[PDB]
């Protein structure tokens, strides 16, 4: 039932603004958490940003003033805009729903590659 | 503890070092440096009546 | 082999206290009166290995000093410490070392071939040694480490056969050797017509009578027969005519019937200890673990446990109690923040993220995860709440993210100055001290209600034998 | 029950609250 | 958006002294309240002293009345903590905190901390 | 007025060895006492060994009798600590201290310390 | 004098009471002053340099 499909992944030169979006299933996925996470090959997953139901989006302190999470569509979409891409941004990006409380209820959806060269 | 120390006629044994009574109180002792059996006994005591 | 009867022999002095005209009731290890001692006779050679359970009463109907030593040890193959006592002609050599003993050690130091390093050696000169026969009784005990040896020499007039005399002989203390190596077996050392009466000691209560000189004249076993108990229970060697109450005849149990419920599925303690990285602090993962067999022992190998504290129950003895429904609350905290996860203690996490009740009956367990949940980049994938209006209620999860107001300005959701965000991140760097390292903490809260229990430990249930006094070990009733 | 050590050493034993079934042998009240 | 920088030592003789210098940056230290909070190994946090920014009065705890002193500088935004008369019972992790007096009772945010050893 | 300089490694294989060289300067090391004091993470400090400068006798602790050795040199005022038979239970912060045997029981002043890792 | 001896005396209980009243020892000035016959304050090791 949960088939979150990610789109936007491609080849962007260093300095561009990449706009990823994970289209969700037509259900009540709102009123819950929504998080992004990178999957650089050879390392543990790293949290990117949250999409708390109230509207307040918290960003990773390391990637501050570089990425942002926007949801001003309210229908089914969630957008992640990353600016000033660097070399270490080549990773597999995932958009999960049940983060920070998972390990037995987390639903890792699909994931696309992001290369910056 | 406290008490008087006098000479004893109690024939102790070479391994025994102390001595008790029915009340489980120290009765006799042996000086470690000089082999001699003493007798631990408290001094006079009682109640005062007016 | 043969067997002889111990006619009230083996009563040594319990302590080093002199007493006269008293009746003292001691509870030390003695030899029971009228016991069946071994009668190993040597003319033929007889020197077998005998167990050392609690104490040895080694008698010696000896002539020309045949028996000349003893060997105590556990393995007697140069792999464990062993005690050797020899007495050649003039002195006693008592040494604990790592000798290699052959199949038949005898006495010309043939009892060993190698000598490793030793840490103790005594050459206490006094050798512990033809009208009458010689009787050399020795009581060997190993209590509180110090190897106690009591010795007694007696001139015995040989009767028709070779039977232990019927008389009292108080053994005098000899040495206080500083030992304590494990000892479970022993053997005697002969020199090439004698016999020994090695016996075994066991706990018992003895009533001893001291004379005016301080020497024990007789003894009462207080467990050999009805009359003996009457004498002990009356503190007198002479009871008058009448009826006396001594003890209570209580039937001892037969078996240990358990009778636990019918539960075979293993407990899901693997998906809560060896899952993904972890959950957060304000969103601690709570899982109900019902209908399982909780084997906490496997929790000590799949994850190295640090300080384990259980409130209401003991750390051990958790496999014999069956709870009704247990709850596992898993999260991750800092190193110094592990003290706050306890009933009563306060702080930052104990009042804003996870609060335990004052009547918490369960086990909290934390272990460092600096190997899997750390990396040299800046660990910012764990959140925790620092600002809240009131204290968190025991067993309550705060998932809301309403902005905090530290002043009087109506922020109304701007998240700027004086409107600090209630959720912040940690900083788990592999170079920081142990106080700031991440620690995974699981809280197993138990429930003991009047209901059929569904979670216990791995104890095999036995059959129900009725009409017999047995030890019942039901879910919560022993 | 002891007749006295000066007389002999044979004594008797009485168990209370039994029925001679779970302990010469004589049952009393 | 707001951080704290601390400094100091890591080992002090039991009877000597140490120079502790908390270096703040981009703060409204004129009407704010900056103080130190100790963290002894085995127990929680404890309050040490307090330095008022409105009048300038310095308050101490019960057991550190005559052994601690604080010097506040407003030219380069730095504080000096001259710890004197140290013994083996002062093992704690010091934290340089800063809060607003016209707010709640708890501090706003702390720093990274400094470890000292006295034994 | 008097300081101490230490050196060493940062990572040791559990079963190898490491060269520890405490380099003192301007000391009365002929009748003074210099040794090492370990600092395991999570607990206090522990005594390791003692090196007398009067005659040259070296004393060890209970658990380091046959696994440590110390070489004292008086030509350039340096000490060598050849640690052998190392395992995962030797994680501690070593401190090179110096005291006067004809004084009190505690050391006069310590150094800066060195960190080693064995796992 | 240029080859004064040096020997450690340890693992024993030094009793300095047997030193006095035998060829009386003058100039017993101590920098480690201890009027109790140099005992009652147990130390680790002693060095006798003669
Ligand atoms: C102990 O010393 C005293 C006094 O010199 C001496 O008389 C005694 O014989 C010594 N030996 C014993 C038995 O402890
Ligand atoms: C001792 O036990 C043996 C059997 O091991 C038995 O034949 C002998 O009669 C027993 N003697 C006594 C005194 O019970
Ligand atoms: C007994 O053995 C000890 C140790 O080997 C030895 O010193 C002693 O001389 C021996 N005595 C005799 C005379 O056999
Ligand atoms: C105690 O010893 C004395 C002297 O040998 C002796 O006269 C007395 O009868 C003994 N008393 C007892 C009851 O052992």
């Amino acid at each position: 039932e949960v088939q979150l499909v990610e789109s936007g992944g491609g080849l962007v030169q260093p300095g561009g603004s990449l706009r990823l979006s994970c289209a969700a299933s037509d259900s009540s996925f709102y009123d819950y958490e929504m998080s992004w996470v990178r999957q650089v090959p050879g390392k543990t997953p790293e949290w990117i940003g949250s999409m708390y139901p109230s509207g307040r989006t918290y960003i990773n302190p390391s990637l501050k003033s570089l990425v942002t999470i926007s949801r001003d569509n309210s229908e089914n979409m969630l957008y992640l805009q990353m600016n000033s891409l660097r070399a270490e941004d080549t990773a597999m990006y995932y958009c999960v729903s049940n983060w920070a409380s998972g390990s037995t209820g987390d639903y890792w959806g699909q994931g696309t590659l992001v290369t910056v060269s | 503890g406290t008490g008087v120390l006098t000479e004893s006629n109690k024939k102790f044994l070479p391994f025994q070092q102390f001595g008790r009574d029915i009340a489980d109180t120290t009765d006799a002792v042996r000086d470690p440096q000089t082999l001699e059996i003493l007798d631990i006994t408290p001094c006079s005591f009682g109640g005062v009546s007016v | 082999p043969a067997y002889t009867n111990s006619f009230t022999r083996g009563v040594y002095y319990p302590d080093k206290v002199f007493r006269s005209s008293v009746l003292h009731s001691t509870q030390d290890l003695f030899l029971p009166f009228f016991s069946n001692v071994t009668w190993f006779h040597v003319i033929r050679f007889d020197n077998p290995v005998l167990p050392f359970n609690d104490g040895v009463y080694f008698a010696s109907i000896e002539k020309s000093n045949i028996i000349r030593g003893w060997i105590f040890g556990t393995t007697l193959d140069s792999k464990t410490q062993s005690l050797l006592i020899v007495n050649n002609a003039t002195n006693v050599v008592i040494k604990v070392c790592e000798f290699q003993f052959c199949n038949d050690p005898f006495l010309e130091f043939r009892v060993y071939s190698s000598a490793n390093n030793c840490t103790f050696e005594y050459v206490s000169q006094p050798f512990l040694m033809g009208n009458f026969k010689n009787l050399r009784e020795f009581v060997f005990k190993n209590i509180d480490g110090y190897f106690k040896i009591y010795s007694k020499h007696t001139p015995i007039i040989v009767r028709e056969p070779e039977d232990l005399p019927q008389g009292f002989s108080a053994l005098e203390p000899l040495v206080d050797l500083p030992i304590g190596i494990n000892i479970t077996r022993f053997q005697t050392l002969l020199a090439l017509a004698a016999a020994y009466y090695v016996g075994y000691l066991q706990p018992r209560t003895f009533l001893l009578k001291y004379n005016e000189n301080g020497t024990i004249t007789d003894a009462v076993d207080c467990a050999l027969d009805p009359l003996s108990e009457t004498k002990c229970t009356l503190k007198s060697f002479t009871v008058e005519k009448g009826i006396y109450q001594t003890s209570n005849f209580r039937v001892q149990p037969t078996e240990s019937i358990v009778r636990f419920p019918n539960i075979t599925n293993l407990c899901p303690f693997d998906e809560v200890f060896n899952a993904t990285r972890f959950a957060s602090v304000y969103a601690w993962n709570r899982k109900r673990i019902s209908n399982c067999v909780a084997d906490y022992s496997v929790l000590y190998n799949l994850a190295p446990f640090f300080t384990f504290k259980c409130y209401g129950v003991s750390p051990t003895k958790l496999n014999d109690l069956c709870f009704t429904n247990v709850y596992a609350d898993s999260f991750v905290i800092r190193g110094d923040e592990v003290r706050q996860i306890a009933p009563g203690q306060t702080g930052n996490i104990a009042d804003y993220n996870y609060k335990l009740p004052d009547d918490f009956t369960g086990c909290v367990i934390a272990w460092n995860s600096n190997k899997l949940d750390s990396k040299v980049s800046g660990n910012y994938n764990y959140l925790y709440r620092l600002f809240r209006k009131s204290n968190l209620k025991p067993f309550e999860r705060d998932i809301s993210t309403e902005i905090y107001q530290a002043g009087n300005k109506p922020c109304n959701g701007v998240a700027g100055f004086n409107c600090y965000f209630p959720l912040r991140s940690y900083s788990f760097r592999p170079t920081y001290g142990v106080g700031h390292q991440p620690y995974r903490v699981v809280v197993l809260s138990f429930e003991l209600l009047h209901a059929p229990a569904t979670v216990c430990g791995p104890k095999k249930s036995t059959n129900l034998v009725k009409n017999k006094c047995v030890n019942f070990n039901f879910n919560g009733l022993k | 029950i002891t007749p006295g050590t000066n007389t002999s050493n044979q004594v008797a034993v009485l168990y209370q609250g039994v029925n001679c079934t779970e302990v010469n042998v004589f049952q009393t009240r | 958006e707001v951080q704290l920088v601390e400094s100091g030592g890591g080992l002090v003789q039991p009877g000597g002294s140490l120079r502790l210098s908390c270096a703040a940056s981009d703060f409204y230290f004129d009407y704010y309240e900056m103080s130190w909070v100790r963290q002894a190994p085995g127990q929680g946090l404890e309050w040490v002293s307090t330095i008022s920014g409105l009048g300038g009065a310095t308050y101490y705890a019960d057991s550190v009345k005559g052994r601690f002193t604080i010097s506040r500088d407003n030219s380069k935004n730095t504080l000096y903590l001259q710890m004197n008369s140290l013994r083996a019972e002062d093992t704690a992790l010091y934290y340089c905190a800063t809060r607003s007096p016209f707010g709640d009772y708890a501090f706003s945010y702390w720093g990274q901390g400094t470890l000292v050893t006295v034994s």
